[PDB]
RNA sequence: UAAAUAUAGUUUAAAAACAUCAGAUUGUGAAUCUGACAACAGAGGCUUACGACCCCUUAUUUACCCC
């Protein structure tokens, strides 16, 4: 197209523009329809590199480093094999918790409400939540509910996982939260929500809204709640933390933290640690 | 050889059970496949054959297999082998603390009574059809088959009342083996782990795939095939007594 | 240390129950005497002193059981150990050619639910009390342990009911220990051999002396002091956890 | 089925090896006999026809062992079945108070060189030429199974140095097959008890006449076929893995 | 009681054997500690006060244990008890297709001298010395408590030599026990799971963790002073012979 | 209404460190290797550009509630 050419003398005039950009990424600047929108696109894709090559240049500095060391220069117990065996004992966990484990829902219903950007943190998010639930002494049995099969969450999902996403211990399904647990037993969590969480409760089903929103939407999250009458609950931020800046809706790696904490007996000190220190001025 | 053979198979409408009466048939003996009234056994039996009878029965009790077991004898002559394959089980933990409930007694009853009580049933009553066979040139009456678990050895989370029921039916193979010897009627145990079954079937997907990677070689579910191989194999080599065979491609089961 | 601990005994108005109630009473231990209403568990009771009280409770029954561990838990506040001594055997063969005479499935029926039905039902109940319990220093809420028998292993003719009874105990050892094991409840089953309980010192002389003969060393029966000893070291081990131990002076039992 | 494959047979040239070489041969299997110098295995693979050779080895020793793996290469090109049969016994009580009589460090040191690191020396150097083979459709690259004993679990009196040895291969039946289960190689075990074997025989008449009637059924020695027949069952089943099979006719040894 | 008893602890200059020589000489025993001459027995010897003394022997050596036996006889009169703590582990595959890696047989074969022949090694000679005792009140004229491994019975990757020489530990304490039986010495077997250890405690701490989180309850690794007392257990209770007690704390090790 | 503020895994600094996901049968620095991810609240602009500056929205905190 003309964007081939268009884009050209824009690196003359040194607006941190990367180098190289893959045809896919020209696609992708179809969808900037402002001056301001391809900025904020160039200056990621400038510093989306940038750090590429500063981790490629520090890679061949440590395989060098290596390299020179080895030159210069029993009974066990056990082969070190610890990486495999720890990924072994895992499943195993996955297995009884996908059996027993209480359920923990993330509610795949946001696509609509989310750009690009936000789409591809948000199964950032997920990957780094999911694999602090497989190391827990006791996982939680996730579930993903509403989750399109076709649609740029899932396909996101199986990028990330690749062959993974087959063998991963949790159920997806494009079925709502509401189809498959009963609706009292069911907690919609959101930080809209009138009702401030007190404690635990393991007979109850929480769901969490998979929606990172920067451009921020409040009351999307606890409409759902209300479309169909489930219960919401907040978590007690402003009870426990003097809090000081920054959006009390917390990310989903944070909120399955504080989560997993509490179903382990924790108390909502230990649980609140996962809040971003940043955030708050301590423990009142 | 195993032709001629009349076998009585539990639970032979489906899985473990129907496997068996397949090859059996195919290798020229007589089946009875023993199975609620629900099971579709009729089914399998036409499928199977002349040589393949249906006999609705239920293994708790007395009557049920009395009359089976008649109707193995009034088709077929004689009764030559016996293969316990029915079997149920549960998943339900002894005590959950978190969500406060408690195992309940009758889930427990219900699989002790039916792998249990249900297989001591069987026995007890074709070692009695088995004692009026004349003895062969070996002095052998018949064969009896048990179908134990690899939970019976390492059981997990959840599987505490099949565990039970599958360890009573390891315990007792050895001294109804001695009860059985002067009449010659062989008792052996075979101990499966993890098979294509609909015991297994019934769990998630996704469990049943990381369970049958988990076995070291081959990384499969057991093929009931494979079973009945065993069996035959049982039913064939006259000096295999009182011993429990574990069919699980060397696999542990973790918690 | 077992000081201060409280122990549930089923079977505690004799035998290896009593042997075990006076033993841990004796160390500074607090004793519920489970047995049913005509055991004589309340003259037993009443000599061990006011650290041990009778509940009358059968153990096959939900209620029963339910009523005991509310006065175990009225009385003392608290539950700490569980031991299962609670059975009962018959001596009948599978089946007799010569008589004609096949085992009765009541009598198969009689010795599972008191032997196995019995234990877990003390035990799931039991552990819903012990998970009440603040974890101790190790994490530690209670202990259960279980009576199976050398029967479990090398059952005798006539034993099939017990075998398979206490073979169904030792084969949900391990699953339950795992049940259990989030909660801090050790579950541990003991097997032990020829013992001087009612039951064999009134069995025939002739049998007697030859059976304690039988005993590679020491060549006696078993004293129940002995068990209630490997109880105590059970409980007061905190990292015995899921296995079987043989008490037995090195038997092994013959057809 | 066993037909095309190849078998190494340690001790081939007698006993139980010997049988299990008449046996494959028989079905259509190539068999190399695995015997000392002085075991008439010559005599016994020219007996057996074209597809049985004679490779003179010491078990205890690496260099014999492939050098009879090399004959089998060069001569059938490839191995598929490795069967462990080379065994010794030695009679002998560990003390003797009354004679004031210890046993031997090397009586029990030549027991473990042959009937445990022979086991294992075999094992380690044909897992090497069986890794060579292309898996067949079911993934697998060969079968190991190994002679353990009941020994291994009932020990006589005098037969520690034996039991050790069998226990040792019991012990490392379950690791090895772990080891070989990404190679795609079973390893089973097998633990007779009591056969028609020239080893028992050499044992006084009445003392093995009088073992005959101990097995409960069938009441005598186990036939060396029976043993062959078992070694097939094994190599035919695919799900057969890390098992320790007792054949043993339902024995279970006294002192 | 174990007070005024003597105990041989076979590699008691650390580990198991030191927490059983402190226990047992804390509880008024006296402890001889067998170990090579480069582990620190002579420190720990005099740490535990003239009780205990260092006997520096080699456990595959006949005439080091003679001399170490004799020490014991000099130093306190008699032997009492021998708790065989020492031993040795290698981590080694069978065969590494991928590397094209044997396992050494010269690796099987020093396990298996340690472990199994130097177990067997002090056996044979304690009960010789053990035969002299007089026999107490019950009988007894000694107690011997050999260790071997949950490997016996599962044992992971690359533990082949050492679930071989454990194995063997096993096969061989109910014949050993049945040869000591007229002698009066029981025989007895402790298989410990993970424990905390120099060889387990000197991995790194991730290691350390999640092995600890292996162990079902308690999920920490054995504290050596629990297998002490199971080891004072087993010398109380005059009933237990000829058994294997697992103390694992419920785990069963994945491959 | 006003003023400061706002890091979407975390923190520090004005780009790193720690983390995350996939692969790994690791001989005990796997203490590694190969990949994946890379967005300082959001939108729109200005400017040679800047994280600068100018606007609007949302959110947080502290004051203040009608002139
Ligand atoms: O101009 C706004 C707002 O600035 C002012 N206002 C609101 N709350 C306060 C307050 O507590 N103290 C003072 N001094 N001034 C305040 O009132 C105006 C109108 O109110 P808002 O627009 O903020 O609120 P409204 O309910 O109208 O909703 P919306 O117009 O924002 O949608
Ligand atoms: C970052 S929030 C999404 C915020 C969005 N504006 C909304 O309406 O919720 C991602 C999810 O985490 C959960 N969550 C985040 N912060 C929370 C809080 N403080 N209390 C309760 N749930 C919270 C909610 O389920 C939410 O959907
Ligand atoms: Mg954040």
């Amino acid at each position: 197209a003309a964007t081939r050419e268009f884009i050209e003398m824009w690196r003359l005039l040194g607006r941190e523009v990367p180098e190289h950009i893959t045809e896919e990424e020209l696609k992708t600047l179809m969808e900037c329809v402002s001056n301001t929108a391809k900025k904020k696109y160039l200056k990621y894709l400038y510093t989306k590199e940038k750090v590429k090559k500063a981790r490629q240049i520090k890679k061949e500095m440590k395989a060098a480093a290596r390299e020179e060391a080895k030159n210069i220069k029993k009974n066990f117990l056990f082969l070190r094999l610890w990486d495999r065996n720890m990924d072994i004992a895992m499943g195993w966990k996955g297995a009884q918790a996908m059996q027993f484990g209480q359920p923990l829902v993330f509610d795949m219903a946001y696509e609509n409400y989310m750009k690009r950007k936000e789409l591809q943190n948000t199964v950032s998010q997920l990957l780094e939540s999911e694999g602090w639930n497989r190391r827990n002494v006791d996982p939680f049995h996730i579930y993903f509910c509403n989750l399109k099969i076709d649609g740029a969450l899932h396909r996101e999902l199986v990028k990330r996982y690749q062959e993974k996403w087959d063998k991963l211990l949790l159920t997806s399904t494009e079925k709502s939260h509401v189809d498959l647990f009963p609706k009292d037993s069911i907690i919609y969590l959101t930080a809209d929500s009138p009702n401030v969480m007190t404690t635990f409760r393991h007979d109850k089903v929480y769901v969490i809204g998979s929606f990172v929103d920067k451009s921020m939407q409040p009351g999307t999250s606890l409409a759902k709640a209300k479309r169909l009458n489930l219960a919401t609950e907040c978590l007690p931020l402003d009870k426990y933390l003097q809090w000081e800046i920054g959006n009390k809706n917390l990310t989903l790696d944070q909120m399955i933290r504080i989560l997993l904490c509490l179903k382990n007996n924790g108390n909502w000190q230990e649980a609140l640690q996962f809040v971003p220190k940043r955030k708050h001025t301590g423990f009142l | 050889s195993v032709k001629g053979l009349v076998a009585v198979i539990t639970g032979g409408a489906s899985g473990l059970g129907l496997a068996t009466a397949e090859r059996l048939v195919g290798q020229g003996a007589s089946a009875v496949l023993l199975d609620l009234p629900n099971s579709g056994g009729e089914a399998q039996a036409k499928k199977l054959g002349n040589n393949c009878v249906f006999a609705p029965a239920d293994v708790t009790s007395e009557k049920d297999v009395q009359t089976a077991l008649a109707l193995a004898k009034g088709k077929f002559g004689r009764v030559d082998v016996a293969v316990n394959c029915a079997g149920i089980a549960v998943a339900s933990k002894t005590y959950n603390l978190k969500k406060g409930q408690t195992h309940t007694l009758e889930d427990f009853q219900r699989v002790l009574d039916v792998n249990l009580m249900g297989t001591f049933n069987v026995i007890r009553l074709v070692a009695g059809e088995m004692g009026q066979n004349e003895p062969d040139q070996g002095g052998q009456r018949g064969v009896i088959i048990n179908t134990a678990s690899v939970a019976a050895f390492e059981g997990q989370v959840g599987q505490a009342a099949y565990s039970a029921s599958k360890g009573g039916i390891v315990g007792m193979t050895l001294p109804i083996a001695r009860d059985l010897a002067p009449i010659g009627i062989r008792v052996m145990t075979i101990a499966p782990g993890l098979f294509g079954t609909p015991l297994l079937t019934s769990l998630p997907e996704k469990v049943c795939n990381f369970l049958a990677s988990q076995v070291p070689f081959p990384s499969r579910l057991g093929d009931p095939a494979e079973y009945a191989h065993l069996v035959q194999a049982i039913i064939e080599n006259p000096f295999l007594n009182g011993e429990v065979i574990r069919l699980d491609g060397a696999i542990r089961m973790q918690p």
